[PDB]
């Protein structure tokens, strides 16, 4: 839950105008959720 | 010659199964395996009798000799990932469901189970997805940190481990403590990581200190959520007590573990990876056993399969090392005892089994009066076997919150080195 | 292949400081994935 309601809360603020605080974490957790999707683990 | 004794049991056995007689299931299905360890039809009808009982442990490599003799047998193929599902963790019991369409064509409910089995692992994958010495009101600010959540400052944790490590390194392998004709000692069991179970222990029986010292057999970490907080607090507890706080190696403190069982992702997680690196070093200065009044001797493991073993020689062990794959220090992490009498192979796979006569020998060649191990959940929190000679004690209730197993500690009494135990219960987080 | 070169480019341009001009699709790709990896077929 806290996964999703963070991840929720971070597309929402990006899709409204404003700005992120650091968008390193946001593009590495869109990396992350990749490299899930094809398969290389660890 | 003995080939007739391999039916025999097969109608007894497997009709016990219709009168729900697991039990008697399970005692004449060792049996026929006893005098026929060849045959997988046997191999695989044991597993629906102990699976049932929800024993899945033995299970798992039970079902895997019904598919080694034959890979044809999809019956005991099946319930080998059962077993790993019951488990709970992936791989295995995919990898095994995934391998029964090789063999059969598309036939009905076959791929149903798998796809089951997958939308499983979807759902682990989206969960992928003061002055530095330590005071009275630093242990109990972090205490209630810790009971607050919330990781404790880097600087403050390297401080501890440094501090700890210097302290340990000075002390021997088997630590030699003198108790007086009054003021008792409490001995704990595994702890793996229940920080709010070892909150109940100090609230039950007091805070440690001069006039109530404690020492705890090892597994502080692992198999919890709570591991980091847990070996934290325990070395804030060596560094303000040191001659009053005692803390001996287990098995679990092994980096071969720590990286299985959660410590070194939890580490990783809360902290970074050299901060693990440094657990692992002030973990190998832990002492293996302790020695009271050179009468009652503790340890996390037990007694060896060597013959001779001597106090003088648990003296001379270099602690700060890896565990090899036998010898003293592998016995005397993970030894366990065995009703019948003589040495055997353990049920863990290293190691080995000591017997009562194992104990009583260790005993009288070493003066002691009996032995405390935990290594072990008991579901009363405590057991007495050899005669009395060997006594376990387990400080970690409702381990992985699905034993439900009561929890026991016990008082030391320097006029009277008769375990006293007493008991708490699962006091949930 | 085509799906992942317009979401790494994509996420490229937000993290290099630009700002995009359609958030609405890339907010799209997002919930396709989380739908996609959280049970609901559609």
């Amino acid at each position: 839950v806290k996964d999703l309601v963070v991840l929720l809360f971070e597309t929402a603020l990006l899709s409204s105008g404003f700005s992120l605080e650091d968008p390193q974490t946001h593009s590495n957790r869109i990396y992350r959720m990749i490299k899930l999707g094809l398969g290389i683990d660890e | 010659g003995a080939l007739k004794r391999a039916e025999e049991l097969k109608t007894q056995a497997n009709d016990y199964f219709k009168a729900k007689d697991y039990e008697n299931a399970i005692k004449f299905y060792s049996q026929a395996i006893e005098l026929n360890p060849s045959n997988a039809i046997y191999y695989g009808n044991r597993s629906l009798a102990y699976l049932r009982t929800e024993c899945y442990g033995y299970a798992l490599g039970d079902a895997t000799r019904a598919i080694e003799l034959d890979k044809k047998y999809i019956k005991g193929y099946y319930r080998r990932a059962a077993s790993n599902m019951a488990l709970g963790k992936f791989r295995a019991a995919l990898r095994d469901y995934e391998t029964v369409v090789k063999v059969k064509p598309h036939d009905k409910d076959a791929k149903m189970k798998y796809q089951e089995c997958n939308k499983i692992v979807k759902q682990k994958a989206f969960e992928r997805a003061e002055d530095g010495k330590v005071t009275i009101s630093f242990m109990k600010e972090l205490m209630q940190w810790y009971k607050d959540q919330k990781k404790l400052h880097r600087k403050c944790a390297y401080q501890i481990l440094v501090q700890v490590k210097e302290v340990l390194s000075k002390l021997s392998t088997l630590v030699e403590t003198t108790l007086k004709e009054t003021e008792k000692i409490t001995v704990c069991g595994d702890t793996h990581g229940q920080f709010y179970d070892l909150l109940n222990i100090f609230e039950l029986n007091g805070l440690p200190s001069e006039t109530n010292p404690y020492i705890f057999n090892g597994d502080f970490v692992d198999r919890g959520s709570f591991s980091v907080e847990v070996i934290l607090t325990l070395f804030g507890f060596k560094l303000l007590y040191p001659d009053h706080f005692h803390l001996l190696r287990g098995n679990h403190e092994t980096d071969n573990m720590n990286q299985i069982y959660g410590f070194e992702g939890e580490v990783k997680a809360k902290y970074t990876a050299q901060m693990y690196e440094l657990f692992s070093e002030v973990f190998e200065w832990l002492p293996l056993a302790q020695c009271i009044n050179g009468k009652v001797l503790i340890m996390h493991g037990g007694l060896f399969s060597e013959d001779g073993v001597t106090l003088d020689d648990i003296r001379k062990i270099e602690r700060n090392r890896q565990p090899p794959d036998s010898g003293p220090m592998c016995d005397l992490l993970w030894s366990d005892p065995q009703p019948q009498n003589g040495r055997s192979i353990s049920k863990r796979g290293v190691s080995c089994q000591f017997g009562p006569d194992v104990t009583k020998a260790f005993l009288e060649e070493n003066n002691l009066d009996y032995i405390i191990r935990s290594h072990e959940v008991k579901a009363e929190g405590y057991e007495v076997a050899h005669g009395g000679r060997c006594v376990t004690v387990f400080s970690a209730p409702n381990y992985c919150d699905q034993m439900g197993n009561k929890a026991s500690y016990i008082h030391l009494q320097g006029s009277d080195l008769r375990p006293q135990f007493h008991q708490f219960t699962a006091v949930p987080h």
